[PDB]
């Protein structure tokens, strides 16, 4: 709700917050964020296909 | 070699890989028959046409 340009900068700049991890059987939350990188447009506009 | 980083991860040092490959020898053998008769003919001398 910070604005459209603020949300677009929040999308591309950093993680929106707490995505799934990589190469594990069950999906954890990544906390360090060392070598993972992703975008999530589902969290950007809050709907599911 | 290895990229340096800005975030906090365990930085892998100057790695060096030693790998070796061994040789394979191959043997091949076929058998050809030669009778005793023509060999004993060969070990003689000719005098008749």
């Amino acid at each position: 709700n910070r604005g459209l340009y603020n949300m677009v900068n929040e999308y591309s700049q950093r993680l929106g917050g707490h995505p799934a991890t990589s190469n594990t059987e069950v999906q954890f939350v990544v906390i360090a964020g060392t070598d993972v990188f992703l975008e999530q447009p589902c969290s950007f506009l809050q709907e599911a296909f | 070699p290895t990229i340096a980083h800005g975030d906090g991860r365990r930085p892998s040092k100057q790695r060096t890989f030693i790998v070796v490959k061994n040789c394979h020898k191959h043997h091949i053998s076929t058998e050809m028959e030669l009778s005793m008769l023509d060999l004993e003919i060969l070990h003689s001398i000719p005098e008749t046409p």
